[PDB]
């Protein structure tokens, strides 16, 4: 029930740091768990990141984690994705998602996630 | 009106940045509700309705085909003083009292035991209508669990506690969980009902505490969203009632060994549940996980009080069980 | 719920071409709804609360300081055949069930009567709990007749019945009338409280058909939006209500000059406005300028008959009243 | 919470008989009490008739009683005023209007109707 514009793409070096943003425009963006899809030339959409409304559960996927960070800033009604040590399997196109107010937490599939977003390209 | 709005203080209840218009119900999402829990008393009252039809034109035939006394009390035998001690100093004598009452009325110990058992008999109700009220609350009390255990048997948060915290307050309200939570309190009012003005003569004690404490914490979680967490201890705390009634109809039918067996394993049962899985299970996951995911909020200072006290009291029953099932060996 | 839906027909209760979804609250007026009437349990256990409060902490030092008698009843002396007679043929004997009584035991007729007076007595309840249960409806009946003169002396319809169906079934719904409607109903939801469950050893007779009917006539009265001819009704019949009462504590009080004077003051004012002032005004109103103003729809069949059988009733009661009246001149 | 139109106006001889119509565009026109008002030349605002959502009341002024009729046609979402036998003293300005949901029936006062009409005029 809410629009979300993504920024922060482009091309960066190898082992590079981007700082994705995902920006709503309303004032529920503090009632639902946002998250960050993957999706690479070929194959299907990846889950990346996700967390809840306020922020304090975080939850990454496997080959991701510990490398990227989701946070949310609900004063600007905003999310971040910070990436470190970036990798060339990391070129992808990145999409912004919000659990779907019935979607438990945890989820890690496509369809659990209703208000999608344009994405932005990523290539390392 | 405005104390009503004083008492409801959206900085108290719900969590930090939480108002009570974001849980307003709207064609996205269903939330509970305080306006819901009315329908709490019409239902039980159509189960106080039911309960009596249900005594009276059910278990009273299987009690009288079960050899059950269908008369009253007996007859003490008639004595002035004492008459007059029972009217004027105490109905229940100790073993100090029936020492003073045999030394002033110069008779033996067991004539004046058994003339005051005889005449607590008179006041206490009959076998008939305790062993119908058993039969109901048995019956209530089987249903209950069962339902519990099938719904709860397909929820997400059964096995993983801090799914109960995760989206909270924003969790849907299912069909189920609030049919649930409407039949705990409407089974809640009933009792109420069936204590305060069936008989008056009865007595206001622990269970009166017990019952007040419960109510007040069905109704303050339902209307605070924290349903998902209830449904845990209200399926744990009636898993041991449906063996205690079978055990005093056991005790009623002069079934003295099956009454033995279902007293035990209803022991074995309450001290299981209600201090080896309580404590590190619903405060495990009360005290520690929502302080870690929803953080610090007032409410809490409370709730989790309530529990501790509930906690408190099952100790005390524990203690009531612990030496009546030594005599049970 | 198909079901609820089914018994809600909009053809039924509704006038034609009106439907509930011309009924829904908006912001422009307020309509009662049936969701409004689950408050009326909450507000009955809250009366009944009060009456309790009022009947053991106030009512009873009042009686004790009028002189009124705390003890229980007498006991009448012991007989076998009468005892026998009493637990097996009857409790309450007649002309000739006395005439067989004295003819079997070859007593006279005085000493039998007097003995099951004194049963009766025993199984009667004692004065002082009738007396605070009068004295408790008293000033309920004041208050509740009190408050529908002063809501009603201001508003439009009761000097033009015809102003309750002019703009009927759109009109909107005040504080006032809510509040009269959701007192009156948990009056008599309080009265259903203390009748079924607070004792057994009672009547399940005329009072009770009366009671059901007057909750029914309240609750589908309101839900249809039939309120400004339903607070006529409950204000004429409260109008001599508030007089039996005065006239029982004044019997108990043992002022019978009192006691008469009460009693036939209360008989003019019941006949007065239950047999002259109802059939020309309130029925004339439902039957005839319901009819042409509104014109022809089925729950109008509905409503009528029962007031015409609340009517059937107060005819029945006048008789009691008529030889008592007879005895008090 | 209704728009009102109105037609029917314009000049006829003495004695004659004119049909003013007010239509709405909504489907609450069967659920308010309508009313039909005259504004002389000079003077204020007087009452001419009124009647309830189902037309089977009807009020007129005491002035006019016995030669106006008003009816309703909610089928059509309409209502009609009749005039027979005018009278030079007519001639004004005619205004329909409806009772405003808590207004009580038989209200003769501007106050108590609020969705007013821009109104034709009649000339005997
Ligand atoms: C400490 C040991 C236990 C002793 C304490 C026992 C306290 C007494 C508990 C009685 C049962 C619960 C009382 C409320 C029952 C009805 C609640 C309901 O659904 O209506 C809420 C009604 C309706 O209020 P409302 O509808 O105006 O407010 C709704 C507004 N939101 C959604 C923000 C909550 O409110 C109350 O009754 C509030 C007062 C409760 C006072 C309870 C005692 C303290
Ligand atoms: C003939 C002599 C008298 C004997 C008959 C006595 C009948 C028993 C009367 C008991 C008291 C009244 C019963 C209903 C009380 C609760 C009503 C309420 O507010 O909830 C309506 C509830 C809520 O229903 P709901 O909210 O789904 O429907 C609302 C829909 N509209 C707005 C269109 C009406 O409905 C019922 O309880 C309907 C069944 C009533 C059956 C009563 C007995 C026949
Ligand atoms: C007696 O020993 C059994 C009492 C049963 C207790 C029922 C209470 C259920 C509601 C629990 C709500 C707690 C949620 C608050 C935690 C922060
Ligand atoms: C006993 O004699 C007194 C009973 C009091 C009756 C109270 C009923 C009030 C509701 C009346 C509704 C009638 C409206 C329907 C008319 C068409
Ligand atoms: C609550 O919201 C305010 C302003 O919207 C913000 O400054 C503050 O950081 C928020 N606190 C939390 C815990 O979200
Ligand atoms: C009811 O409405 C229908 C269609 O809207 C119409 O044909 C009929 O005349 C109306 N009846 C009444 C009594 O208003």
């Amino acid at each position: 029930q809410v629009q979300l514009v993504e920024s922060g793409g482009g091309l960066v070096q190898a082992e590079g740091s981007l700082r994705l943003s995902c920006a709503a425009s309303g004032r529920t963006f503090r009632t639902y768990g946002m998250g960050w899809f993957r999706q690479a030339p070929g194959k299907e959409r990846e889950f990346v990141a996700a967390l809840n409304w306020s922020g304090s559960s975080t939850y990454y996927a496997d080959s991701v984690k510990g490398r990227f960070t989701i946070s949310r800033d609900n004063a600007k009604n905003t999310a971040y994705l910070q990436m470190n040590s970036l990798k060339p399997e990391d070129t992808a196109v990145y999409y912004c998602a919000a659990l779907r107010r019935k979607a438990e937490y945890g989820s890690r599939s496509i369809a659990d996630f209703d208000s999608w977003s344009k994405g932005t390209p990523v290539t390392v | 009106a405005g104390i009503l709005a004083w008492f409801w203080n959206e900085r108290f209840w719900l969590p930090h940045n939480v108002t009570w218009a974001d849980l307003k119900n709207t064609e996205e999402a269903t939330f509970p509700q305080a306006e819901d829990l009315y329908l709490a008393f019409p239902l039980a009252f159509c189960i106080f309705m039911v309960r009596l039809i249900f005594e009276r034109f059910v278990a009273k035939p299987c009690a009288i085909a079960l050899n059950i006394q269908a008369n009253g009390p007996q007859i003490a035998p008639p004595n002035a003083i004492l008459e007059k001690v029972f009217t004027a100093i105490t109905k229940h004598p100790d073993e100090k009292r029936l020492e003073g009452l045999s030394k002033q009325l110069d008779w033996d110990v067991r004539s004046i035991q058994r003339w005051f058992r005889q005449r607590r008999n008179q006041e206490k109700p009959s076998t008939l209508t305790r062993f119908c009220e058993s039969m109901w609350r048995f019956s209530f009390y089987l249903y209950v669990f069962t339902y519990g255990v099938r719904f709860l048997k397909k929820t997400p948060w059964l096995w993983n506690t801090r799914h109960c915290w995760y989206n909270y307050p924003y969790q849907p309200l299912t069909t189920d969980l609030h049919y649930y939570y409407i039949l705990e309190l409407s089974f809640y009012w009933s009792l109420m009902f069936s204590q305060f003005t069936d008989i008056k003569r009865k007595d206001f004690g622990i269970m009166f505490l017990h019952h007040l404490v419960s109510i007040f914490l069905i109704t303050f979680s339902y209307v605070n969203n924290m349903a998902r967490v209830g449904t845990l201890v209200l399926c744990l705390h009636d898993s041991a009632d449906a063996l205690l009634e079978a055990a005093k109809m056991a005790n009623y039918a002069k079934f003295q060994k099956m009454c033995d067996l279902l007293f035990v394993m209803f022991a074995v049962v309450f001290i299981t549940t209600r201090l080896g899985i309580f404590p590190l299970w619903v405060l495990n996951t009360t005290l520690f996980e929502s302080w870690e995911i929803v953080g610090p909020y007032p409410s809490w200072w409370v709730f989790n009080l309530l529990l501790l006290l509930v906690q408190g009291l099952n100790c005390f029953w524990s203690y009531l069980i612990v030496k009546i099932a030594c005599k049970a060996v």
